[PDB]
């Protein structure tokens, strides 16, 4: 019943102590930490404490959408030499590092993920033509469905993918998803392999990478502009904002300390110093 | 429901 | 208790063995979760589990390491530290599926002229980092999984740069916890201290602890032990003191699923 | 962050006595320290961390 | 259908509210209420098998 | 129970008067103001009074958005010497001077904050190239939180800052804030320092501004154009409106008199005549 | 959760009102009520210990 | 007039003693060494607003005919319930002549003025060793 | 109690300030009187008193002495010890007339292979004997009055014979507790042993005491603390051990009379 | 209809 916004306990009022009560004294080596409150070891006035924890709640702390990746995707000239680029992007929060640092606080989440979507276009030739306003498609490739391979061949048909068609200059393109993992919870981090490598295979066969579950966890967004070729090139920039709504997280770890180095938890040489130089002594 | 000032 | 009943005596009795304990720090119990079995509104596999009890859910004595001025710590995982344990191996590679909680038992006496500390802490998914700046998420499954010998960690990153033929094993770096956190905040994790002063054992009792029900326990470890000198050994003026440390563990309702053929894994 | 209007004031360790040790011990030991917060603690106006960047 | 629920009004000018109304089938589109809960720190404070009494030495 | 829009209060018909009342004769060396009215000093007919104050409650007097920054970016060719152009603001009242002559009639206030941005933006190159439509992205940098040092660097991600991604040609963007202060009100003058300086410590050390309190008030609002560089130069400015909604203030002051001069009330010379010459006995 | 307060008619063509719903759970996302209360202006003009009776002499 | 907000604690800061109004601003010009003071103008009651409004604030009027004396009794004002006394002044106290003095026919009349004040219900938090601050 | 519980494990909290201790032989309540403020049955001066409470009423330290072989004892007066602490002091100076209790907390610890015995000694109206045989009672207020370093005590008794320049301090002589009487009768006084072995400190909490209600705080001293070496410190087999002795000294239940402008005394 | 908290 005690909910995020209520506020925090009251001061008590508390005078003069001489007892064999002895609260500052503690022994940290059973793991727990001293509950203590002020009125413990010095002498307290009553105050109506009117404070709440209502934006450190999970759910507040985590109530934004973050940037995770920026997709590129261009509609140049039917002359060139070059193929339109479509963009093909494995979704994960592990491209960037801000997002990916506040849900590592914790080993196990569940959340409901909002996806927002902004795009950006400008011209690259120092030309004078024009273009029309263009269309663009983020569609989902789900693992296993066929991934395209141009940016107009049959996938992008999109019978069962979802598909988002987002028109440039209108507000920034919006899905949610439910919680979609294959096990009871995400983890953000597995302690194991995908394959247990046996004696009577070899040891290619029996390798895959550390803490890696499944190759394909989400899938791929593949984004490309719908319109045919222009004879101005424009290019075009997909930022996608990821937001963990109805969030529950388990098992508290310390932050990342020292800059990520690939989507695991290794470390790179010259980064594994964070801390500066202060005296003991020093205020 | 509604409230009425 | 007016009985003469302590917080620092305990005996611990799970199977044909007892432990026993004078200067205990009370005991943990990770995330005040007991360990139990899986219930049938959170069950998976459907087939009838194997369920060994007393011949598996008994305590364990790993092999005994040395702690000396120099050690910068050690580490072992679980199940991975007990699959060469009794016939709780044998259930752990005869199954596909397999789930256990842990009494993890670490032991160290000195004397009341030694000092130091050990911080002694149980991570979940314990991912340590790799040893390689060309090559992430490369450590070996044989490197990764030490079994009982467990691993150690080393106050220096030092990167493998043999390329043709790489080490592929981790590289812990103790202030960074091996995983690139500061080890200071550790303690978030369920943990003891043993301050040879105060006490000569720590005991963390572990529920199992993972996204799923249950999992492979060959493939997946779903908890580390890390042991770090916070404080280190000292001994009245000698140079080099050393004082064993012996871990022992017993399984815990530990349950099992997918009956096949042994696993027989490539350790090395 | 830094800030003199709202400053915290400072937290400092002495010898009331000393540290007295017999003979066949060590003269020298370490004391470790934590930090947490009591019940009564909280935060507002969540921002972004200067504890991590990602430079290109 | 509607919702209706109080604020919890900051920098005044009763009880004031809003009203929320789910557009859609899945769960997962609707809006987060933040009307959460809050929890004892103990299962990560005081993990130890014995209650511990803070005026009580930690250990005897 | 009185409401600003009730009517204000009824003249009372009052015939003559000879008696030893005196409401006429006062003494306001007693620091007060005699309360008279009409019928204290004339004769008075009955009149039903129809006028209110609803106009002029604290409310109403500041109910309007007014203009307290101008903030200018660009997006440029990728060719170049000079970086893209994206701004810093340190929010604040004081930039500009008619909100903040309104709310220095008052000592100290509580509100919320309204923030309405409008954006506009043109060519400045006689060349004859286009630009595809401007997403901008307004970012609150609270105190401590990293400040960007290039368009595109790290801190735009935004993971707990909060951002809004602005459409050209839309609707102007608009946001609401709580109040936020760090006392129990937003002080409008505050007659001390943030530090004391000790005999014990030198003089540079013990040193600080006067009249300011937390270095950092409020934080930064910066702005970007998220498109990239363009071979035409567009420039844009966008103007930032404040309005104090649910607004409480306290202890009256004289208006400001003599044009501002910095944060503070202090007066340059040349200014400190605002008062016209008129003679005494000329109406 | 609607709030319904009556207007107060200036020029005229019953009580006529109108209709208010908020749609966000903070506070401070919502539009001024301009229901405002007056005060006593005492505190400034009078702030003197002793009341003052207007037709009495201020000085006695 | 080169810098805002320089006033320095010592000056801004003068104890018992006060400070004093003048009819003219005067600009500090010595950039090398700047005085670091207050330029209070009376009629701006030194703060930029004019002088005839400061009888919105609390006051009372000292005219010679009528009263010899004025009282103010003020509670702690602050957007704060408690405060750093050394850091910052809740009230000012300004004594400006609105009617100037005089006497008989003599060109050089004087007559003294004295402050006697009384702090009121003040408590105080966060005890430690004492401040010893730079006041000159 | 089994509850944990004990006799010898302390904690004390007055103001911002709280002492603990683990080594402790009960404590003392001079003449089982709790400190209190004054009656207005026993009420003397009419004027509102000033009562500082909690900026007074705190735990002030004094300056550490040291113990050694050779050390005879130390003395100090109370308030006299206490005239330069904090808004202690200042109350004290600014007032014709104060009356105080205290709770006095002596510190010294040392080891299991360390002895020696303090004797700690609180003495309503502690007059010392003067170094001088040509004039009695002449003792200057400046020596007789030495702050928070105090007094120390002597083996043997040294007449001034300086008659030009009289040095005007006590003679204070152990054995005869520095005032005529015999050390060992000095238990009739409350008091409390610090015997290395047993305890690590001595707390006595003393009321005021006086033939008045209250009295000059600046011309007469209540109390005397005096500490004396009842079995010399030794130490293994160390010609030259040493141990700190530490006091932390608290105003408990102070009020002042008599407001006016602060006394500076001539105290050099 | 309604529902509320
Ligand atoms: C038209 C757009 C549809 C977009 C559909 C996206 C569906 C995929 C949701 C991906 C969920 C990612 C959750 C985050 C990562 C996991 O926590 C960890 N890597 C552990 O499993
Ligand atoms: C995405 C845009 C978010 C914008 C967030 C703005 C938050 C900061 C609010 C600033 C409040 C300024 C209040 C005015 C000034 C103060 O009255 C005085 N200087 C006294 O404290
Ligand atoms: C419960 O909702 C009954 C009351 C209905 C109130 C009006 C609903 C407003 C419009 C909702 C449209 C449907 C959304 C798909
Ligand atoms: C109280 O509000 C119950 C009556 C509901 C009336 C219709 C509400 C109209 C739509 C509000 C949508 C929710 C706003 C987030």
């Amino acid at each position: 019943a005690a909910t995020s916004r209520d506020a925090l306990p009251n001061t008590e009022a508390s005078g003069p102590t001489h007892s064999k009560e002895i609260p500052a004294l503690t022994a940290v080596e059973t793991g727990a930490t001293n509950p203590l409150v002020p009125s413990d070891t010095v002498q307290t006035r009553h105050v109506v404490q009117h404070r709440s924890r209502s934006e450190s709640s999970i759910e507040s702390f985590f109530a934004r959408g973050a940037c995770v990746t920026i997709m590129t995707v261009d509609n140049p000239a039917s002359t060139t030499n070059k193929d339109k680029l479509f963009a093909v992007w494995k979704i994960t929060y592990k491209d960037t590092v801000q997002l990916r640092r506040k849900l590592e606080f914790f080993t196990y989440s569940r959340f409901d993920m909002e996806l927002t979507f902004v795009v950006t276009a400008n011209f690259t030739e120092t030309n004078n033509g024009h273009a029309l306003n263009q269309v663009y498609q983020i569609m989902y490739i789900p693992p296993g469905a066929p991934v395209p391979e141009k940016w107009d061949d049959y996938t992008w048909q999109t019978s069962s993918n979802p598909s988002i068609f987002y028109t440039y200059g209108t507000a920034p393109a919006r899905i949610s998803v439910p919680y979609v993992g294959i096990s009871n919870a995400y983890s953000h981090f597995y302690d194991g392999f995908s394959k247990v490598p046996l004696k009577d295979q070899s040891a290619a066969l029996g390798d895959s990478l550390y803490g890696a579950a499944s190759l394909n966890d989400f899938g791929i967004l593949a984004v490309r502009v719908v319109n045919d070729h222009n004879p101005t090139k424009v290019t075009s920039k997909i930022r996608v904002y990821l937001k963990p709504k109805h969030i529950r997280v388990w098992c508290p770890r310390p932050p990342r300390a020292v800059a990520y180095y690939g989507p695991g938890v290794d470390y790179k040489d010259g980064t594994l110093t964070p801390l500066s130089t202060k005296d003991l002594t020093t205020y | 429901g509604s409230s009425s000032t | 208790e007016a009985c003469g009943y302590s917080d620092r005596v305990l005996q611990l009795t799970l199977g044909n063995s007892t432990i026993t304990t004078q200067e205990a720090a009370n005991s943990v119990v990770a995330y005040g979760r007991w360990p139990e079995y899986l219930r049938d509104s959170e069950a998976n596999p459907v087939d009838q589990p194997t369920e060994p009890d007393v011949a598996a859910c008994r305590f364990y004595t790993l092999d005994t390491v040395s702690w000396t001025k120099e050690s910068r710590g050690w580490w072992w995982k679980l199940p991975d530290a007990l699959r060469d344990m009794g016939l709780f191996g044998q259930n752990m590679y005869y199954h596909y599926l397999g789930r256990s909680g842990y009494t993890v038992h670490v032991q160290c006496n000195a004397s009341k002229f030694h000092q130091g500390a050990l911080g002694v802490f149980a991570v979940p998914e314990m991912c340590l980092a790799g040893d390689s700046n060309t090559t992430t998420m490369h450590t070996s499954y044989q490197n990764a999984n030490p079994g009982e010998k467990g691993g150690t960690f080393t106050g220096t990153f030092t990167p493998d740069n043999n390329q043709t033929s790489p080490a592929r094993r981790f590289c812990p770096v103790d202030y960074l916890l091996g995983n690139g956190t500061l080890l200071g905040n550790a303690f978030v994790f369920p943990h003891q201290i043993i301050n040879l002063r105060t006490n000569n054992c720590a005991t963390l009792v572990l529920p199992y602890v993972n996204s799923l029900s249950i999992d492979s326990m060959v493939k997946h470890n779903n908890w580390g032990i890390a042991i770090l000198p916070l404080a280190p050994l000292n001994f009245a003026s000698e140079s080099s003191p050393e004082i064993p440390i012996t871990l022992t563990i017993a399984p815990m309702c530990c349950e099992f699923n997918g009956l096949r053929n042994i696993t027989l894994p490539r350790l090395q | 962050i830094d800030d003199s209007f709202t400053e915290g004031g400072y937290i400092s360790v002495f010898y009331q006595t000393r540290i007295v040790v017999p003979l066949s011990t060590p003269r020298e030991m370490d004391i470790l320290g934590f930090v947490s917060a009591c019940n009564d603690f909280s935060v507002r106006l969540l921002r972004d961390t200067t504890h991590i960047e990602q430079k290109a | 259908g509607a919702q209706v629920s109080s604020q919890k009004v900051g920098a005044h000018e009763s009880t004031i509210n809003y009203t929320t109304i789910n557009y859609y089938r899945d769960s997962a589109s609707n809006a987060a209420s933040k009307q959460d809960f809050s929890q004892d720190p103990s299962k990560f404070t005081e993990p130890i098998k014995d209650v511990l009494i803070k005026t009580a030495p930690m250990l005897n």
